[PDB]
DNA sequence: ATCAATATCCACCTGCAGATTCTACCAAAAGTGTATTTGGAAACTGCTCCATCAAAAGGCATGTTCAGCTGAATTCAGCTGAACATGCCTTTTGATGGAGCAGTTTCCAAATACACTTTTGGTAGAATCTGCAGGTGGATATTGAT
DNA sequence: ATCAATATCCACCTGCAGATTCTACCAAAAGTGTATTTGGAAACTGCTCCATCAAAAGGCATGTTCAGCTGAATTCAGCTGAACATGCCTTTTGATGGAGCAGTTTCCAAATACACTTTTGGTAGAATCTGCAGGTGGATATTGAT
C-alpha cells in the first residue's frame, strides 16, 4: 500500500488554476505592513499610515509582481524552459525599461 | 515606541512569492528566484514610498494617506483604481 | 464634511443596462476612479487643444477631438455619437 | 417657470452642471467653458460607464451572482480589446484572466 | 507601397540596433510593425490637423501625436 | 579571390551604422507610404516637409530600439539570428 | 534691473513667470519667487547637458555641439538618461555590440 | 504674440560652460524641445500639488516638491540647491 | 600562432559652400510705481482614526526527505542566410510654374461670465433589505500506480 | 487499459455584514438680468507645397556558392516539487490614549491690477569661418597557408 503521490508539476498546475481564479492578496498582511513602515521610516521618522494607504501599496505591489512573473514566464518559455530563472526576470525588466 | 523594525523584506516568504508566480502562470521556479524577487520588490516599494512621502511632506502631514500613495503610483505610470 | 462623487450616476446607468444587478462598494470605488481618470484625460487634452489653436474657450469641439485622440477605434465612434446626440438634444431646448 | 435640470435637458444621467463646474475650475488663466462642452463630456463619461457596466454585468450574470465586483470589472475590461487598451490602471482586487501556456500542460 | 521599405533598409536599421544575423521572415514582420506604428501616429496627427481646420499636416501635429503616444520627439518644435 | 567569412561584414556594418546618425530608409518611398496611410483618414492632405522628416526620425528610432530588444530576445534563446518570434516577444513585453 | 539678473540667472524670469501664470486654474496665482526657482532649475539642467555635450564635441575636435554629441552626453549619464527618454532626432545610438556577437 | 524661443539663453549658458564652443541649429532645436519639455513637467506637477492641497498659488515650495518628484536623485539635489540659491540671491 | 597578402578603417589634408554667428531695427513685453484686495497662515479646537497592545487558535511557514524529470552539456548535418558579382531601375537631384492655403487683421452677433436669488438634487447617516460567504454533501473528472 | 485516491464541481442553505433604500437638510445648480469677451465670417496676400519635367548614379534586385548556425537528438547529475511533522505568528476583534487631521475666524504679507516708460528678443541680411567632399597614406584587422 504505497501512499498516493502526485507527479511533479501536477500540483503546480492545480495551484495556477486556483490562484488565477481568485483575487485575494497573496502576501501576508502584517509582514507587508512591517515592510512598508520600515522603508517609510527610513525616509522620514515617526510617520503614520492610513490603513487604506498600506492596502493600496500592497495591491500595487502584488499587481506589479504578478505582471512581472507573467513576462518572466514568457522569457523562460522563449528559451524552451518551463522553469523561470533570474535571467528571465532580468530580461523582462530590461525590455520593460526598468533599471 | 514600537519595537524597532529590521529585516522585514524577509517577511515576503518563499510561499508568498510562489503564490504570486502561480497567479502569473508560472509552473516551475529556480531556487534563486526568491531573493531576486525580494530585491526587485524592495526597489519597487522604495520608489513608490519615496514619492508618497514627498507628497505627505508637501502637505505638511505626519500621516501618509491613501491619496499620497495613489498620486505616487500615478506619477510612476502605475495608476491604481479603487482607493480614491 | 461633504464629499461629492459619481456613485449615484454610475448606479443609475447600472440600473439602465442591468436592471436586476447591484454593485459592491469596492467595485463602485473602481468606477469612481475610472470616471475621474477619463475626465482628467479629456479635460487636459481639451485645454491643450484650445491652447495650440489660440482659443480661450473649451467648447464641445475640443471635447470631441479629445475623445477621438483618447479612445480606440469603435469606442470613439460610439462615444462621439452619444455626445453629438446629447448636444443637439440640449440645444434644441 | 420651474427649474429644468441641464442633465434632463441633455437627456443624460450624468450631471451636466457639476461637470461644467469641474471644467471651469480646471482650465487656464482667463479660460472659458462653452455651454455644450459639459454636455458632451457628461455624455462621453456616461457612455463609457455604460460599456464597462454592460460587460461587467454580463460576467457577473454568467457566474450566477447579482452584484458586480472588481473581479467582474477586471474580467470585463481585460476581456475587451478596446477597453483593455483604454484602461491601463490596476484594478484593485481584480485578479487576472486564467491562462496557462500550452507548453506547461503535460 | 510598404514594399518600398526595402530589405537593405530594414537590415540597416537592424545593424544600427546591434543585430548580426537576420532571419528571412524578419523583413515582412518589420513591414507589418512599421505599418501599425505609422498608422497610429498619423491617425492622431491628422486628428490634430482637422481640429485646427487645416489641410496641411504640420511638424507640430506630428510632435503632439508622438507626445500623446508616449514617444516624445525632440528637435522639431 | 578574396572572400570574407559570414558575419565579418555584418559586424563591420554594425560598427558603421552605430557610428553614424543618418536616416536609413530612403526618402521618397517613406514619403509615399506616409501619404498613402494618411489617405485612409483625411483626403487632399498636404504635409509640411519637416512633418514627414519628423515621422521618419520617429519611425526609425522606434525600429532601432525594437531591434535592440529583439536582439536581446534572440540572445536569451542562445541564438545570434533574430526571428519573428523575437520581435513578437519584445513587443508583448513592451505592452504593444 | 531685470528679475533674471537679480537672481543671477541667464534664463528669463519674467517670461517664465508669464508662462506659469498661463498654466494656472481659474483664480490661480503665481508666487513672487516661483519663476525664479523654475528659471534656475531650467538653467541648471541646460548647463549640465551642454557641459557634457561640449566635452564630447571637444573630444572629437569639432567646434559645434550637434545632436550626436547631445545623444552621447545624455545616454552616457545614467541620471540624464533616465530623465530624458525622448527621441533625440539625428542622435543615433551609442555603439555597443553584445559579447556573443563577436 | 511673439514666436518665443529659449535659444538666446541656451547660448548664454553655452558661453558660460564652454566659451570656445558653438552649437548647430539642429542641436539648438533639441535644446529648445528639452527646455519646454522639462518646464511643462514641472509646471504641471506644481499645479497639481497646489490643487491636491486646496491652494491656488503656485509658489517655489510647489516648484521644489515637483523637482524632487521629477528629477532622479543627484540631479534633484543639485537642482534644488540651485533654485534655493537663486531665490535667496533674488530676495536679498 | 607566424607570416605574408589583402581589404578596410581612420586621422589628416585642402578649398570653399554654406551654415552659423554677428548686427541692428522695432513691436512686444518686461519692470516700475502705486493702489488695492485677498488667499492662506496662524491659532484654536472638535473629535477621527491611528499606534500599540492583548488574547487565542488555527492557518500557514518552515525545514526536511526523496526521486522525477528538468536544464545543461554535447554532437552534427541539413539548410538557410551571408557574401559577392552584375546589371538594371528607382531615387536623388535640380529646376520651374502656380494653385492652394495658412497666417493676418477687422468686426460684432452670438456666446459666456458674474452677482444675486430661488429651488432642489445630492449627501450623510439611519433604517431596512438580502446576497452570498462559507459551510455541507455528494456526484464527476482527473490522476497515477498497477 | 482497471481501480483506489483525491481533487474539483456543482447542487443546497441561512443570517449577518455589507448594500440599498429612506429621510430631510442644505450646498450648489439653475433662473434672471446685465456686462464683457470671442470666435468665426470676410476679404487679403505672399509662402510653400504640389505637380511636372528631366538626367544619371547610387543603391537595390537577383542569382550562385557555401560556411556555419539552428534545431534535433541524446544523456544524466542533481535541483526542485510533493508531502508532511511541527509549532509559531498572523488574523481578528476590542481597548485605550492621544497625535494629528479637519473645521473656523481673523487679518496681513503676498498677491493682483493698471498705467506708463524702458528694455528685450525675433528677424533677416551681412560677415565669418566651420565642417564636408573627396583624396592619401598609414594603422589595423581579417584571411589563407603553414
Ligand atoms: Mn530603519
Ligand atoms: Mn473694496
Ligand atoms: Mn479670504
Ligand atoms: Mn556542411
Ligand atoms: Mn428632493
Ligand atoms: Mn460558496
Ligand atoms: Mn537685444
Ligand atoms: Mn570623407
Ligand atoms: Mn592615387
Amino acid at each position: 500500500k504505497k501512499p498516493h503521490r502526485y507527479r511533479p508539476g501536477t500540483v503546480a498546475l492545480r495551484e495556477i488554476r486556483r490562484y488565477q481564479k481568485s483575487t485575494e492578496l497573496l502576501i501576508r498582511k502584517l509582514p507587508f505592513q512591517r515592510l512598508v513602515r520600515e522603508i517609510a521610516q527610513d525616509f522620514k521618522t515617526d510617520l503614520r499610515f492610513q490603513s487604506s494607504a498600506v492596502m493600496a501599496l500592497q495591491e500595487a505591489c502584488e499587481a506589479y509582481l504578478v505582471g512581472l512573473f507573467e513576462d518572466t514566464n514568457l522569457c523562460a518559455i522563449h528559451a524552451k524552459r518551463v522553469t523561470i530563472m533570474p535571467k528571465d526576470i532580468q530580461l523582462a525588466r530590461r525590455i520593460r525599461g526598468e533599471r | 515606541h514600537r519595537k524597532v523594525l529590521r529585516d522585514n523584506i524577509q517577511g515576503i516568504t518563499k510561499p508568498a512569492i510562489r503564490r504570486l508566480a502561480r497567479r502569473g502562470g508560472v509552473k516551475r521556479i529556480s531556487g534563486l528566484i526568491y531573493e531576486e524577487t525580494r530585491g526587485v520588490l524592495k526597489v519597487f516599494l522604495e520608489n513608490v514610498i519615496r514619492d508618497a512621502v514627498t507628497y505627505t511632506e508637501h502637505a505638511k502631514r505626519k500621516t501618509v494617506t491613501a491619496m499620497d500613495v495613489v498620486y505616487a503610483l500615478k506619477r510612476q505610470g502605475r495608476t491604481l483604481y479603487g482607493f480614491g | 464634511s461633504r464629499k461629492e462623487s459619481y456613485s449615484i450616476y454610475v448606479y443609475k446607468v447600472l440600473k439602465q443596462v442591468h436592471p436586476d444587478t447591484g454593485i459592491s462598494s469596492k467595485a463602485m470605488g473602481i468606477m469612481n476612479s475610472f470616471v475621474n481618470d477619463i475626465f482628467e484625460r479629456i479635460a487636459g487634452e481639451a485645454s491643450r487643444l484650445a491652447h495650440y489653436n489660440k482659443r480661450s474657450t473649451i467648447t464641445s469641439r475640443e471635447i470631441q477631438t479629445a475623445v477621438r485622440l483618447l479612445l480606440p477605434g469603435e469606442l470613439a465612434k460610439h462615444a462621439v455619437s452619444e455626445g453629438t446626440k446629447a448636444v443637439t438634444k440640449y440645444t434644441s431646448a | 417657470t420651474k427649474a429644468v435640470s441641464r442633465s434632463q435637458r441633455a437627456g443624460l444621467q450624468f450631471p451636466v452642471g457639476r461637470i461644467h463646474r469641474h471644467l471651469k475650475s480646471r482650465t487656464t488663466r482667463h479660460g472659458r467653458v462653452g455651454a455644450t462642452a459639459a454636455v458632451y463630456s457628461a455624455a462621453i463619461l456616461e457612455y463609457l460607464t455604460a460599456e464597462v457596466l454592460e460587460l461587467a454585468g454580463n460576467a457577473s450574470k454568467d457566474l450566477k451572482v447579482k452584484r458586480i465586483t472588481p473581479r467582474h470589472l477586471q474580467l470585463a475590461i481585460r476581456g475587451d480589446e478596446e477597453l483593455d487598451s483604454l484602461i491601463k490602471a490596476t484594478i484593485a482586487g481584480g485578479g487576472v484572466i486564467p491562462h496557462i501556456h500550452k507548453s506547461l500542460i503535460g
